[PDB]
């Protein structure tokens, strides 16, 4: 009543269904990490420590039996709006900020004040309608650069309203403190900070802890508790 | 006269609230939400075990409302079997929900690839199978006896009734009380420690309030299980040890201790479905 | 430097023949009414020839 | 200097368009019978995707379609009996477009990987193997439509469309002129012209042979997310984000119809026309699909039943199906 062609079609679609199911089960354990950051931030440096096309750059690395996928968007330069909803469920963001550009003036704008531009980028990523529940990790990359930059230069170029110290520790604490309150929704969204510059597996350990915390939150949401 | 009225009334009210809870839970978990997640599968299995377990309450109410039990013998066998089967499976799924939550919180990497719907399905059908592994001897040893001019449902053993009764009472006291309590306390205590030590529940007033109410509902579940399962086991152990004289107070206390387990079985749907926020969202849409 | 090529592109777009909106909309309406019998969406065909039916 | 000349030439174009407009489409269609309260039911519920679908394309045989979702799987769907003929593992997990050739021997996919992959369907070994890897865009691909079996036209994020020769992998024509990110293109029924829409709310029609841009239509406000020709090839309709679908004319060069509602504030991400052309179905963003009578600008039906955004929409070439995709891994076909 069905002959060989319908049996072949049924078996073909069954085999396609098993392949799709096993591929979706395999990729359900993957952790999505939307790496961000403007130019000369330190993204190329922090993708050099994970040793273990025109637009999107894909790198894969596993750590302690958990799989990470990294979606660098540095190639794409048209509109973040028209493909930022294409992620929609990334585990964590790996946003980077250079700390040495507190006093830097752009050579093409002459008034852009690069650190404030990073503030607008971080505020746009944090206060996005598509990214309102995901954790956002800060990798303030350049430590030694602004260390021997503030060894001689003041810190009131970026924040004239700030004068508590001129040394590394209080300046770094102040800029992280005023950077983490960019988050207008801290009730159910958490922002971490590592400060980078270890030449070790410390950045990997930091994103491992952040990812496991996000997975704990997801399991709480699945368990009908949180 | 009045005491039989109150015993029948408490069995009837416990049975009707049990069927109402474990049927409204069924209706919601079938029509509004589905069994996609592992927790929904576990809640559905718990609803099955609790609904079929408390259905035997009218049988005991006509066992002691006014006298004899003319229902039959094979009916007695299947009633004893489904009671000792479904309460056992309800206890087992109550344990494996706790093990699932401890796995979810304390081991997130393993909880990614362990809390699949297929794994939950095979685990709880294995739980029903392991309950059946002791439910078949229950069906084998069930019988109907005619003594004192009345019909009653005893449980016949072999010729040494003392030894078989001792082993069965130890097996139902250890594998249904002291093993659920120990595993549930260890798992939930480790879960509460990991929930206190996490970043998302600390550093703010609202997050600490959420942690406190999560610990509060965990304590409510464990405390309800303890307060509704301790007195019946102590009652049966000390009535096995010493000769308790028969009196009205003994009858009332014995029926309270029997009804406490069914009170646990009827409080499980309101403590495991209405407490979860997914069913709260399901109720909020209507 | 794109202002010049924008000007040439715009002036090439300007000098084209444009018919009246009434005639073109009448042509669109005529094409709609001339294929009304070939559209199963507007006029639902009976189930004897519908290719999507239950098993 | 020259900017004033450009502005006055735009003013002259606008004045000529207003003088060329003497009757709107709605005024002369008041005497035609409406299609009433049209109702369609989901005959097939295609399932098997495990991510967010973004594009689907029908076939000329009106039986096989293709669907592209975010999991990197390209599923070839048989609509009649709900079967999966093929599954293509894409190297790129990010796709916003997928193409199905009129010959049916080639299926294309593309997206944020800046590469227009072309897959061979009718190989001798039976399996689906990639044939030619197109490259040359510096932005995200967003639309690809097969002109014929050897020529494909694509739009991308580098503000330029492109006509391609498949056997050489080169752009024979680059359609520069968009001051914004072009996202959707549709080809004419006679496969000699095509019109696209960009983020600058402009609808620029082109020529395949020589590449010149003929007309532009800037009636919209936010952007253009979708586009689809009329069956006669003398009109098209455009999606947007300002809750408006607008019909545009090739010969008169104006805006004809405004498919807008008072309570609708969401965007439009897909438009397609029926075989007759009187029915324009738009995949909105308020978790439903809409029916727009293309000659009356009124809502005649609703293709609800979607729990997420209706990203893609396609009406088959013989009027026997309306297959719409959505963000919740479902494709459904209406009749
Ligand atoms: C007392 N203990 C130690 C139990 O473990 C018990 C079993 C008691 N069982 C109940 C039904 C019964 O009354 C009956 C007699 C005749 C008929 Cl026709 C029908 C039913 C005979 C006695 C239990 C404790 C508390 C509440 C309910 C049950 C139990 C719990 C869990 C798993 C297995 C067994
Ligand atoms: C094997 C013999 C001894 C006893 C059989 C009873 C057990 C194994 C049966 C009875 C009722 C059954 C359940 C009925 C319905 C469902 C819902 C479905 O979505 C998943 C399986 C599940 C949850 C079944 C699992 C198996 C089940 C618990
Ligand atoms: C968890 C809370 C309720 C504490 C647990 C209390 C337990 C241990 C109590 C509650 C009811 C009690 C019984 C109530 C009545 C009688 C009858 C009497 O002639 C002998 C003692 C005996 C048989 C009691 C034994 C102890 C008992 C089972
Ligand atoms: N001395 C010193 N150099 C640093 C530090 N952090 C980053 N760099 C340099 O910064 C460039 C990456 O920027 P890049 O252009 O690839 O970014 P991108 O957004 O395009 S990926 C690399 O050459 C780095 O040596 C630091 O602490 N100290």
């Amino acid at each position: 009543t069905l002959s060989a062609e319908d049996k072949a079609a049924v078996e073909r679609s069954k085999m396609i269904d098993r392949n799709l199911r096993e591929d979706g089960e395999k990729a359900a354990r993957e952790v999505k990490l939307l790496l961000l950051g403007a130019g000369e931030s330190g993204k190329s440096t922090i993708v050099k420590q994970m040793k273990i096309t025109t637009g999107i750059v894909e790198t894969h690395f596993t750590f302690k039996d958990l799989h990470f996928k990294m979606f660098d968007v540095g190639g794409q330069r048209s509109e973040r709006k028209k493909w930022i909803h294409c992620f929609e469920g990334v585990t964590a963001i790996i946003f980077c900020v250079a700390l040495s550009d507190y006093d830097l003036v752009l050579a093409e704008d002459e008034e852009m004040n690069r650190m404030h531009e990073s503030m607008k980028l971080f505020d746009s990523i944090c206060n996005n309608k598509w990214f309102t529940d995901t954790s956002i990790i800060l990798f303030l990359n350049k430590k030694d650069l602004f260390e021997e930059k503030i060894k001689k230069s003041p810190l009131t170029i970026c924040y004239p309203e700030y004068a508590g110290s001129n040394t590394y520790e209080e300046a770094a604490a102040y800029i992280q403190c005023q950077f983490e309150d960019l988050n207008k929704r801290k009730d159910t969204k958490e922002i971490y900070t590592h400060f980078t510059c270890a030449t070790d597996t410390k950045n990997v350990q930091f994103v491992f802890d952040a990812v496991t915390d996000v997975i704990i939150k997801n399991n709480l949401k699945d368990c009908g508790l949180f | 006269m009045i005491t039989a009225i109150t015993i029948m009334a408490l069995y009837s009210i416990v049975c009707v609230v049990g069927l109402f809870g474990n049927f409204l839970v069924m209706y919601v978990i079938v029509r509004y939400t589905k069994m996609k997640t592992a927790t929904n599968i576990y809640i559905f299995n718990l609803a099955l075990a609790d609904a079929l377990a408390t259905s035997t309450l009218p049988f005991q109410s006509v066992n002691y409302l006014m006298g004899t039990w003319p229902f039959g013998t094979i009916l007695c066998k299947i009633v004893i079997s489904i009671d000792y089967y479904n309460m056992f499976t309800s206890i087992f799924t109550l344990c494996t929900m706790s093990v699932d939550r401890y796995i979810a919180v304390c081991h997130p990497v393993k909880a990614l690839d362990f809390r699949t719907p297929r794994n939950a399905k095979i685990i709880n059908v294995c739980n029903w199978i392991l309950s059946s592994a002791i439910g078949l001897p229950v069906m084998f040893m069930a019988t109907t006896k005619y003594r004192q001019g009345s019909i009653d449902c005893t449980l016949t053993f072999s010729h040494p009734t003392w030894y078989w009764e001792n082993l069965l009472k130890i097996c139902v006291f250890i594998f249904a009380f002291i093993m659920p309590v120990l595993i549930i306390t260890v798992c939930y205590g480790l879960m509460i420690l990991r929930l206190k030590s996490v970043r998302m529940l600390s550093g703010s007033k609202e997050k600490d309030r959420n942690l406190r109410r999560i610990t509060r509902m965990v304590l409510v579940v464990v405390a309800v299980f303890i307060v509704c399962w301790t007195p019946i086991h102590i009652y049966v152990i000390i009535k096995a040890l010493v000769t308790i004289p028969e009196t009205t107070f003994q009858t009332v206390s014995w029926h309270f201790c029997i009804a406490l387990g069914y009170t646990n079985s009827c409080l499980n749907p309101v403590l495991y479905a209405f407490l979860d926020e997914n069913f709260k969202r399901c109720f909020r849409e209507f | 430097a794109q202002a010049r090529k924008l000007v040439e592109q715009l002036k090439m777009e300007a000098n084209i023949d444009r018919i009246k909106v009434s005639k073109a909309a009448a042509d669109l309406m005529a094409y709609c009414e001339a294929h009304a019998k070939e559209d199963p969406l507007l006029t639902p065909v009976p189930a004897s020839e519908n290719p999507f039916r239950e098993k | 200097q020259l900017r004033q000349e450009a502005e006055q030439l735009k003013n002259q174009i606008r004045d000529a368009r207003k003088a060329c407009a003497d009757a709107t489409l709605s005024q002369i269609t008041n005497n035609i019978d409406p299609v009433g309260r049209i109702q369609m039911r989901t005959r097939r519920t295609l399932r098997g995707h495990l991510a967010k679908i973004y594009a689907m394309h029908w076939g000329t045989d009106s039986r096989l379609l293709v669907s592209a979702s975010q999991d990197g799987k390209l599923i070839i769907w048989d609509s009649y009996t709900t079967n999966k003929v093929h599954a293509i593992p894409l190297r790129s997990s990010w796709v916003m477009t997928c193409a199905y050739a009129p010959s049916g021997n080639y299926v294309a996919c593309g997206g944020l990987d800046n590469i227009c992959s072309i897959y061979n369907l009718k190989t001798r070994e039976g399996n689906v193997r990639v044939s030619r890897e197109l490259a040359g865009h510096t932005g995200y691909l967003s639309c690809c439509r097969f002109l014929d079996d050897n020529q494909i036209v694509t739009s991308s994020g580098d503000t330029t469309c492109a006509l391609w020769d498949i056997e050489t992998g080169q752009q024979t024509t680059t359609f520069t002129g968009h001051t914004g990110d072009v996202m959707s293109l549709s080809l004419a029924p006679d496969t000699r012209l095509f019109v696209s829409g960009a983020c600058d709310a402009s609808a620029k029609l082109w020529d395949v042979r020589e590449g010149m841009c003929r007309q532009t239509f800037t009636g919209h406000e936010s952007d253009i997310n979708a586009i689809c020709f009329f069956p006669n090839g003398n009109a098209f309709a455009t999606g947007s984000d300002d809750a408006t679908c607008r019909l545009f004319d090739l010969r008169a060069d104006q805006e004809l119809m405004t498919y807008s509602h008072d309570n609708i504030i969401c965007g439009i991400t897909s438009v397609s026309f029926s075989k007759s052309g009187r029915l324009l179905l738009a995949g909105y963003d308020d978790f439903n699909c809409n029916v727009w009578d293309a000659l009356k600008a009124d809502r005649a039906g609703v293709l609800a039943g979607h729990d997420n955004r209706v990203s893609c929409l396609g009406v088959t070439d013989d009027g026997m199906a309306v297959a719409t995709g959505s963000w919740d891994s479902f494709l459904k076909i209406w009749n």
